[PDB]
């Protein structure tokens, strides 16, 4: 139940930022710890009883804030794009040199832009199936496309009557680099040709973007949205 | 021979006075080395040996550090224990802690224990296979299946097996001028007449190292038990230790009466005679 | 060193 | 648990009149840890007593050294005086060098 | 420091994985192995704090402390097992976990009755919009992969609806040869 808000963060190269991460399990030891490609889980900030016992981040700009109760929010000042990674905050029951098993919370994606200008919503578009794989296999296949994005903050997800499904699907776990300022990602839905052949059924595929905030002035602002394209079944 | 490294912790709550106090004291055999007390004014780690001041910065700041985070566990463990004995907080309590690791004449490891109490009585304590632990009522056995989650012992035994022995070594190699130095006691008697037919003899041995002494009377060569007085040894304040013994005698047959002395620093024990 | 494991009881 | 402390009264080193010493009251087998210790010099508190820091033994009970830098002269009567929760009264227990 | 391999490993559905993870620190005393899903948080998945071994369902771990070595073994291997495997260590008074580099499991389905069949689908919101749907192969086949700019082929994608089945994506040619194997 460790609470780390926001999700993702969009931030201009020079400003300053809080992640905030707060746990009320009566946790008495809380870390940080820094996701990128070369270093998945790099470790930062060690807290007990809201002490800082031990701490490798090589830079000042990083500061956590531990004299609120339940909280080990973190303060990034002058941030620089090479900042941009996800930043993991994690508990355990026991002070830090005690503890048999660290929790993590769910992230902070965070991108450091030069300019705000580039973040753009995806385009998504729904691909139906092939009549030759439902005649051939007995099963139907959609395919959802988001491209022209940026940053790469979204999260896909399908939805058979009004239902999110699981079932069935295949997202890419990455999204690819369309060009320097511009990402696309997929994901397809396979169900039967019975059930694709039934015209109540009804198919959406959402892409959920997360962009600026109500804070970040803007002169159509890139908000965060749902972003669907759908499609019904077919007799056929 | 053998040597040890010993940790006492004690933490008392105090309603009215402030938050509970901390006291940390380390030892390497029967000498002091190190202390923390949470009333003093430093809010560190002190030496207390001189030898232990051999020691960097870096050991200092993670000393203090370590030993405040023991503190706090204490102040948590505290109000837990409050809880399961249903105690009010307007109440004092203790807790009390004891910890270390023993070395043989070659430098490994021989012992390590581990002993816990709440309000002067047995609490918790590491069994000596260093696998398991001993809680000794009905709330300690909560802690114990606490800690069985949470592997405590693995994680108290590898201090005990590695650290802990580490550190001794290092520490009595640093300080070899005196830990490894046996002081001899220094001996006389006194005579005290009580009443005009007895009169008392007090053996006196003072100024030895380490604590570790036997004093024994005999009459006519035959050990006395009887009628004598054996006092608990005591500091002396600048590291030695020092003891008496007593015997109440008939007055005139005080020569009759022997005092014998073994320490680890006498070649071969000492007899006195008035 | 200091070394009590510090889980709560 | 309430124990009583027993009391030691004594100088560091034998005492000779004229030469720095120091006064020693060492408290033990005591148990709750809270004590009162006082140095006395003909009646009178003395200030600047220093304390070892809390230790205890084998059955939990407490001990510590309470000691202050004196000179013993012919004339000075030393004591110690403890308190404690098992003592209906203060203990005072004079320095007596010849023991 | 924390020394993992390999670096990444495929197994078959019902494999034996083996994972590796040594220490470069004399100190350590304790292991973890925690496994993160993509897009997700990394999961404590087992724990070792002295020398042994503790199995619990498919996996076990070991752990030689004279080494300062640790082993992940996963029997019995599940598609679902595909992750980033992190090992951890800690020193006796140290207060954190240090992690590894990680090792990339992937477990490939068993297909039993591959039918590769590569089709073509349609966006009706859009003209001119046709990708290709690389579907049913086997799941030792290679996918290639794209090196022309405005073309993207993904990387193979398993869904579950038994009934497992391999996919790939690609858009921009004809869907035949998008889909061909080179070298």
């Amino acid at each position: 139940k460790i609470i780390q808000k926001p999700k993702y963060l969009v931030a201009v190269t020079g400003s300053e930022k809080i992640l905030i991460c707060e746990q009320y399990l009566g946790h008495n030891a809380m870390y940080w710890y820094r996701q990128s490609a070369k270093k998945p889980l790099e470790f930062m900030f060690s807290y007990s009883y809201q002490k800082l016992m031990d701490n490798q981040t090589a830079s000042s700009r990083f500061q956590p804030q531990s004299s609120k109760k339940n909280h080990l929010d973190l303060q990034i000042t002058a941030l620089k794009p090479d900042d941009s990674a996800t930043y993991f905050c994690a508990s355990s029951q026991d002070r830090g040199d005690s503890a048999e098993t660290l929790y993590f919370g769910s992230g902070t994606r965070l991108t450091v832009l030069e300019d705000l200008r580039n973040v753009t919503p995806p385009k998504v578009s729904l691909f139906e199936p092939s009549k030759a794989e439902i005649a051939n296999k007995q099963k139907a296949t959609l395919v959802c496309l988001a491209r022209g994005f940026f940053p790469d903050h979204v999260e896909l997800s399908w939805w058979v009557n009004g239902k999110e499904v699981h079932s069935g699907v295949c997202t890419d776990p990455q999204a690819y680099k369309e060009s320097n300022y511009s990402y696309c990602l997929s994901s397809r839905l396979r169900v039967s040709a019975t059930f694709w052949h039934n015209p109540r059924n009804h198919f959406r595929c959402q892409v959920q973007f997360h962009g600026l905030s109500e804070e970040d002035k803007w002169p159509p602002k890139p908000v965060t949205q749902n972003i669907s394209a759908e499609a019904w079944g077919r007799a056929d | 021979g053998s040597h040890s490294m010993r940790y006492f912790y004690t933490s008392v709550s105090r309603p009215g006075r402030g938050e509970p106090r901390f006291i940390a004291v380390g030892y390497v055999d029967d000498t002091q080395f190190v202390r923390f007390d949470s009333d003093a004014a430093s809010q560190r780690m002190e030496p207390r040996a001189p030898w232990i001041e051999q020691e960097g910065p870096e050991y200092w700041d993670q000393e203090t550090r370590n030993v405040k985070a023991q503190s706090q566990t204490d102040r948590v463990d505290l109000g837990t224990l409050r809880g399961y004995y249903n105690q009010s907080e307007d109440g004092s309590h203790t807790i009390q802690i004891m910890y270390g690791c023993d070395v043989g004449p070659d430098g490994r490891f021989l012992r390590g224990y581990r002993q816990d109490a709440y309000d002067g009585k047995d609490y918790i304590a590491l069994n000596e296979d260093l696998r398991s632990w001993t809680a000794a009522d009905m709330a300690a056995q909560i802690t114990k299946r606490k800690w069985e989650a949470a592997h405590a012992a693995e994680q108290q035994r590898a201090y005990l097996e590695g650290r802990c022995v580490e550190w001794l070594r290092r520490y009595l190699e640093n300080g070899k001028e005196t830990l490894q130095r046996t002081d001899p006691p220094k001996t006389h008697m006194t005579h005290h007449p009580i009443s005009d037919h007895e009169a008392t003899l007090r053996c006196w041995a003072l100024g030895f190292y380490p604590a570790e002494i036997t004093l024994t009377w005999q009459r006519d060569g035959e050990d006395q038990t009887q009628d004598t007085e054996l006092v608990e040894t005591r500091p002396a304040g600048d590291g030695t230790f020092q003891k008496w013994a007593a015997v109440v005698v008939p007055s005139g047959e005080e020569q009759r009466y022997t005092c014998h002395v073994q320490h680890e620093g006498l070649p071969k024990p000492l007899t006195l005679r008035w | 060193v200091v070394g009590a494991v510090g889980v709560g009881k | 648990i309430q124990r009583t402390p027993k009391i030691q009264v004594y100088s560091r080193h034998p005492a000779e009149n004229g030469k720095s010493n120091f006064l020693n009251c060492y408290v033990s087998g005591f148990h709750p840890s809270d004590i009162e210790v006082d140095l006395l010099k003909n009646g009178e508190r003395i200030e600047k007593v220093e304390h070892s820091d809390l230790s205890f033994s084998k059955d939990w009970s407490f001990y510590l050294l309470y000691y202050t830098e004196f000179t013993p002269t012919e004339k000075d009567e030393y004591a110690c005086r403890v308190n404690h929760v098992t003592l209906s009264q203060p203990k005072i227990v004079k320095w007596d060098r010849d023991m | 420091k924390v020394q993992q391999s390999p670096e990444s490993l495929i197994v078959p559905e019902g494999g034996m994985a083996s994972l590796n993870c040594t220490s470069s620190d004399r100190n350590v005393d304790y292991f973890w192995w925690y496994r993160q899903h993509s897009g997700k948080s990394p999961k404590m998945l087992m724990s070792i704090f002295s020398n042994g071994e503790k199995e619990e369902g498919r996996f076990t771990v070991h752990l030689n402390k004279a080494s300062l070595h640790t082993s992940l073994h996963i029997r019995d291997s599940q598609p679902s097992d595909s992750a980033l495997y992190l090992c951890a260590a800690r020193s006796s008074g140290s207060w954190q976990l240090i992690f590894g580099s990680g090792t990339q499991l992937t477990v490939m389905p068993d297909i039993q009755n591959p039918e590769p069949a590569v089709y073509q689908l349609k966006d009706p919101r859009s003209q001119d919009s046709t990708l290709c749907l690389f579907t049913d192969f086997d799941s030792q086949i290679n996918v290639p992969k794209t090196m022309e700019s405005g073309t993207f082929i993904t990387d193979k994608c398993v869904l579950d609806m038994d009934s497992k089945s391999n996919g790939a994506i690609a858009w921009s040619f004809t869907c035949q040869d998008i889909f061909k194997e080179t070298n």
